[PDB]
């Protein structure tokens, strides 16, 4: 109805929020966060699916 | 037999290709480090002495 | 320095003789990070501060 | 040749272990460990614990190049460990904090 | 915009080929230090 | 000291001096041609960074 188009509006605004916190190392390093960010994106696809 | 040339490490292999005329490269610094079984023929009695 | 085109790039400090008695004698240990993010610039002048 | 993450607590263990071989030869005098990187999220706080619990040790650190990753964890090593920190950014730095 | 799209196409295609014929391949010499493998350019200066 | 291609081995001498950027905010006056140059996009990421 109502909440679910918004529900889904902001889960489509906080995965932008979080592709862009994101932070690319070279040659294959890797701060503990992107990590964090990665467990997240699990969640985030679930929701999408 | 210990000499004023400095004691020599390796075969000297530098690269005529890249050593561009005019900007003077470090000479050397090291000691002359020539130890007693290397200014003379080496024993086994000689390294009781 | 500048009168002839070989230019002197001594320095007391970096002495021999003033560094045996500047200090004792040491065991170090060169431990160095070869982690991707060093690739680049930075790998490069680890290799001559070593 | 650099690639592959970074564990900070696999080199100081590494580098404890080279310090205490003791059936070598040894100075047996100032046990001082020098890293070169450029930066770090990870203190280790725990292998510095035991593996130099009295501080006999001296840790240095380096941050060399121009670049965004943090120091602020290696400024801490080097202070807890009483040795020194020192950055490099450049070729003409060099010649000054490597006999520093 | 169609009609406007293929005209700067084609003047993009034809330019590239007369560029093409007119100058391909006379970029390969450097002014070179002698015997080395350096070039040779002074301060904000490139290569040329 | 500078470095030619950054070769810790290859150096020439140069005297230092302290250098002003052509375009600056010193004055109204200056900060004003500043923006004028930023405004025709020549070299602005220049004042930028
Ligand atoms: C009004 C339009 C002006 C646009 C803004 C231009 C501002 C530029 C300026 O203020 O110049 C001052 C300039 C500052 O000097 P500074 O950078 O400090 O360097 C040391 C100088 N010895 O030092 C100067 O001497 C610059 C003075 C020259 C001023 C520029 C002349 C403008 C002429 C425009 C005529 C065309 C008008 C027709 C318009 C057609 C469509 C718009
Ligand atoms: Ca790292």
């Amino acid at each position: 109805w109502k909440p679910f188009e918004t529900i889904i509006l902001l889960t489509i605004f906080a995965n932008c929020v979080a592709l862009a916190v994101y932070l690319p190392m070279p040659e294959d390093d890797n701060n503990s966060l992107n990590l964090g960010l990665e467990k997240l994106e699990y969640f985030f696809l679930t929701v999408f699916s | 037999n210990l000499q004023p040339k400095p004691i020599g490490v390796g075969i000297p292999t530098i690269n005529l290709r890249k050593r561009r005329p005019n900007v003077q490269n470090p000479k050397s610094q090291e000691p002359v480090t020539l130890d007693f079984l290397d200014a003379e023929l080496e024993n086994d009695i000689k390294v009781e002495i | 320095s500048r009168t002839p085109n070989k230019i002197d790039l001594y320095d007391v400090r970096r002495r021999p003789w003033y560094i045996q008695g500047a200090a004792s004698p040491k065991d170090m240990l060169i431990l160095v990070d070869v982690s991707g993010s060093v690739s680049g610039l930075t790998l490069k002048l680890i290799r001559t501060s070593v | 040749t650099a690639k592959g993450i970074t564990d900070y607590k696999k080199g100081f263990s590494f580098a404890f272990e080279q310090l205490l071989n003791y059936n070598v030869s040894r100075a047996n005098c100032n046990k001082i460990i020098m890293l070169f990187t450029d930066g770090g999220e990870e203190r280790a706080q725990e292998i510095f614990a035991k593996y130099n619990k009295d501080k006999k040790v001296r840790v240095f650190t380096f941050s060399v190049g121009q670049h965004n990753y943090d120091r602020g964890p290696i400024q801490w090593m080097a202070c807890e460990n009483k040795g020194y920190y020192y950055e490099i950014p450049s070729i003409g730095a060099i010649r000054i904090n490597t006999q520093e | 915009l169609f009609h406007i799209a293929l005209l700067v196409l084609f003047m993009v295609i034809i330019y590239a080929i007369i560029g093409l014929e007119l100058f391909k391949g006379k970029m390969h010499k450097t002014c070179y230090y002698i015997g080395t493998d350096i070039v040779a350019t002074v301060e904000n200066e490139k290569p040329s | 000291y500078v470095y030619k291609d950054g070769d810790p081995t290859q150096m020439e001498l140069r005297p230092r001096q302290w250098i002003h950027n052509d375009f600056h905010f010193d004055n109204v006056l200056s900060a004003m041609m500043s923006l004028f140059t930023v405004s025709t996009f020549e070299g602005w990421p220049q004042l930028l960074y």
